[PDB]
RNA sequence: CAGACCACGGGAUUGAUAGACCAGACCUGGAAGCCUAGUAAUAGGUGCAGGGAACUGGCACUAACCGGCCGAAAACUUAC
RNA sequence: GAGUGAGAAUGCAGGCAUGAGUAGCGAUUAGGCAAGUGAGAACCUUGCCCGCCGAAAGACCAAGGGUUCCUGGGCCAGGCCAGUCCGCCCAGGGUGAGUCGGGACCUAAGGCGAGGCCGACAGGCGUAGUCGAUGGACAACGGGUUGAUAUUCCCGUACC
RNA sequence: GGUGAAAAGUACCCCGGGAGGGGAGUGAAAGAGUACCUGAAACCGUGCGCUUACAAUCCGUCAGAGCCCUCGACGUGUCG
C-alpha cells in the first residue's frame, strides 16, 4: 500500500540545493543565473 | 394574423433538449392551460420555460394591453447558448471534458378570437 | 405486520425498525407528520398495532409497546389519551393523504394523521 | 464494446424521439371561492387544504 | 402468487381490493403480574399461557375520491 | 512578382456532432420528524430521537500550506444534484513573550575554505578558521478573559 | 484585438428573487446594447409544402404517376 510520491516539499533543502547562493558560487551556476536572466525570468532561481 | 407579444430568456443554465422536453408539453395552448400544465409537470426545466410564457402574457397585459384569457402560446422554442467546457479528471490519468450548456427560450403569444 | 416484500425501508433491515419507531413516536406525538409515500405506507400498520396495544389496557400491553417504542413521554400519551380516545373505533386509527412531491429528488411524498371524527 | 460507424440522423432522431414527457391529467377544485387545478393524485390534499396553490 | 419499466389480471361505495379489528388454522413453547417452596441459583401454580407475518372467514373502521382524457361511416360497377 | 489552388500526411489549431440524455455521481456509519428561514430547502439553522468512531473518525504539534481563521455580506463560476450553505466570492478585522520554539550560546556528519599544495588553462583537494541540529547548556506556573491570540494579555504567586 | 462619429452605454414603466426580456427613449443604424464591425460552414431548433408504417435502399442516376408553386395563352379550367 506504499503511496509515496516523489516531490516532498522542504523549503530549507530546496534553497541548499537549488539557490541563489549555490548557483553562485560554482560556474556554470553563474552561467545559468545570467541565462535566466538573459530571457527574462521573474524568478531566476529557487 | 393577430396581436402578439414576445418574451425571450436567454443564457438560462439548462440544456435546450431538457428545456425542449417541457416545451413540447404547451406549444400551442391557452397560456393558462400552459401555466397550469407546467405547474404540475415534474421536471425542473419547468421553472424556466414557465416564467417565460407568463413574461409574454404581462407584455400583452402591459404593452399591447389586450385580454388576459385570449392569449394563446403560439411559438416558443429552445436555442442552444454558449456552452463552457470543464475538465473531470479519470482513471489512470485520463481527463475528461464536461460542457455545462445554456439555452435561449423564446415565446410568441396572440390574442386569438374566442 | 407483513414484511417488506423489496430491499428494507432505511437501506438495511435494522435501519428499518428503527426508522419504524422514530417515525411512529413523532406520529403519536404531534398527531400528524409529512413523509415520503413508501415510509407512509409502512408506518400505517405498524403504528395501528401499537394502538391497539394501548386501546387494551393492561400491564402486559404496556409492556409490549414500551418495548417497541422506546420513549416514555409517547408511552404515557398513548395509554392516557388515544387508546380511550378509539375505545369504539375498530380499527382503521390512521390516514394517509398524497401529498405534493418533494424538490430535491422528486420524492412522492405523503402524510399520515390520527383520525379525529370517532 | 465501442460503436462501429457514426450513427446516421435518422436513427439518432429516431430513438431520441421516444425521450419525452407526458403531462399529468388535472381535474378542478375550488379553494377560497376561486377555481384552480390540480392531479386528481392531489385532490382530497387540495380540499383540506394541504397543497400550496401558489 | 402479474411484474425490470411497460404490459397483464382484479377492485373501486350498487364496494371485502388492501390495511387495521375480531375469530380460526398455524409457529414457538408455557408471557408478564401475583402467590407459593427453597439460604439461594431456581421450581410449581394461575394456564395449551403469551407473542406472532404471509393462509381462511367475518367486519366499511381507513383508503379506493364533489374526475379528467380519448373515442362512431365518401362512393362507384355489375349481379341481385 | 508569387507565402497562388487540399480531401486524405494515425497532419496542426479552433468550434461542433456520434455513443447519449447513456455510464457514472468516489467505500465498507444511517438517518428521521417537528419547527424556522427564505422566491425557492432531502442537503442550511434549532430542538428531540436514531445510529457510527472512541489507541479515534478525540486532543495537541512538527514539516508542508498561506489567510483557508473571525465578523458582516453574497449566491454568477466551483461543490460530481439543489443550496438560503460552504475550506468558494467580497470587505473589514485578527497572531502581543526576559522564561515557549529558534537566533544573539556550543559543536556532529558535512559544507565552504585566508594563506596552501596540486593541475596546460578551466579547475581538485585542503590547513587555520567559519558555518551547520536531528544533539549539549540555559530562567514560569495555575486560573480568567476575546467573535477571532494566549505558559505571550490580565490576576495570583515565582525564577533568571 | 475591432460598440458607435460621439457613451449619446437604454431615464421611467411592466413580468421576473435575480439573470433575461417587453414598452419607452439614444443613435444614421440597437439586422451597432459595453455577450457589442462584417457574421460563412459544421452543429441545433421552429413553421409550412410534398412524401413515408408488406418493406431488403454505396443511398444515386434514367424513366415516371399523383400532389404543390410559379410564368404565358386562350379564357374562366385546359394546354404550353
Ligand atoms: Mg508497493
Ligand atoms: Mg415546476
Ligand atoms: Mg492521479
Ligand atoms: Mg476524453
Ligand atoms: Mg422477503
Ligand atoms: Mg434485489
Ligand atoms: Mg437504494
Ligand atoms: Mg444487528
Ligand atoms: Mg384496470
Ligand atoms: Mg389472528
Ligand atoms: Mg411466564
Ligand atoms: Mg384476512
Ligand atoms: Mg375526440
Ligand atoms: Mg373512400
Ligand atoms: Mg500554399
Ligand atoms: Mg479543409
Ligand atoms: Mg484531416
Ligand atoms: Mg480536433
Ligand atoms: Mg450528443
Ligand atoms: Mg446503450
Ligand atoms: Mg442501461
Ligand atoms: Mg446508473
Ligand atoms: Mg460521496
Ligand atoms: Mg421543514
Ligand atoms: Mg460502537
Ligand atoms: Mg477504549
Ligand atoms: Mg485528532
Ligand atoms: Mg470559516
Ligand atoms: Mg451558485
Ligand atoms: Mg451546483
Ligand atoms: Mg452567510
Ligand atoms: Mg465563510
Ligand atoms: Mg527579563
Ligand atoms: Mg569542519
Ligand atoms: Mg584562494
Ligand atoms: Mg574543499
Ligand atoms: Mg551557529
Ligand atoms: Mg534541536
Ligand atoms: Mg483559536
Ligand atoms: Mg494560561
Ligand atoms: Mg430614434
Ligand atoms: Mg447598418
Ligand atoms: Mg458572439
Ligand atoms: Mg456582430
Ligand atoms: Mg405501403
Ligand atoms: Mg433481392
Amino acid at each position: 500500500a506504499k503511496g509515496k510520491r516523489t516531490f516532498q516539499p522542504n523549503n530549507r533543502r530546496r534553497a541548499r540545493v537549488h539557490g541563489f547562493r549555490l548557483r553562485m558560487r560554482t560556474r556554470a551556476g553563474r552561467a545559468i543565473v545570467a541565462n535566466r536572466r538573459s530571457k527574462g525570468r521573474r524568478a531566476l532561481t529557487a | 394574423e393577430f396581436p402578439s407579444a414576445t418574451a425571450k430568456a436567454r443564457y438560462v443554465r439548462v440544456s435546450a433538449t431538457k428545456a425542449r422536453r417541457v416545451i413540447d408539453l404547451v406549444r400551442g395552448k391557452s397560456v393558462e392551460e400552459a401555466l397550469d400544465i407546467l405547474r404540475w409537470a415534474p421536471q425542473a426545466a419547468s421553472e424556466p420555460v414557465a416564467k417565460v410564457i407568463a413574461s409574454a402574457a404581462a407584455n400583452a397585459q402591459n404593452n399591447e394591453g389586450l385580454d388576459p384569457s385570449t392569449l394563446v402560446v403560439a411559438t416558443v422554442y429552445a436555442d442552444e447558448g454558449p456552452t463552457a467546457k470543464r475538465i473531470r479528471p479519470r482513471a489512470q490519468g485520463r481527463a475528461f471534458r464536461i460542457r455545462k450548456r445554456t439555452s435561449h427560450i423564446t415565446v410568441i403569444v396572440e390574442s386569438r378570437p374566442p | 405486520p407483513k414484511p417488506t416484500k423489496g430491499p428494507r425501508l432505511g437501506g438495511s433491515s435494522s435501519h428499518q425498525s428503527a426508522l419504524l419507531a422514530n417515525l411512529a413516536t413523532s406520529l403519536f406525538e404531534h398527531g400528524r407528520i409529512k413523509t415520503t409515500e413508501p415510509k407512509a405506507r409502512a408506518l400505517r400498520p405498524y403504528a395501528e398495532k401499537l394502538i391497539t396495544h394501548a386501546k387494551k389496557g393492561a400491564l402486559h400491553n404496556r409492556r409490549e409497546v414500551m418495548k417497541k417504542i422506546r420513549d416514555k413521554d409517547v408511552v404515557h400519551t398513548l395509554f392516557a389519551e388515544i387508546g380511550p380516545f378509539y375505545a369504539d373505533r375498530n380499527g382503521g386509527y390512521t390516514r394517509i393523504i398524497k401529498v405534493e412531491n418533494r424538490k430535491g429528488d422528486n420524492a412522492p411524498m405523503a402524510v399520515i394523521e390520527l383520525v379525529r371524527e370517532k | 464494446a465501442v460503436p462501429k460507424r457514426r450513427m446516421s440522423r435518422a436513427n439518432t432522431r429516431s430513438r431520441r424521439a421516444q425521450w419525452k414527457a407526458e403531462a399529468p391529467g388535472l381535474v378542478t377544485v375550488s379553494v377560497a371561492g376561486q377555481q384552480r387545478k390540480v392531479p386528481r393524485r392531489l385532490l382530497k390534499a387540495a380540499r383540506l387544504g394541504l397543497v400550496d396553490l401558489d
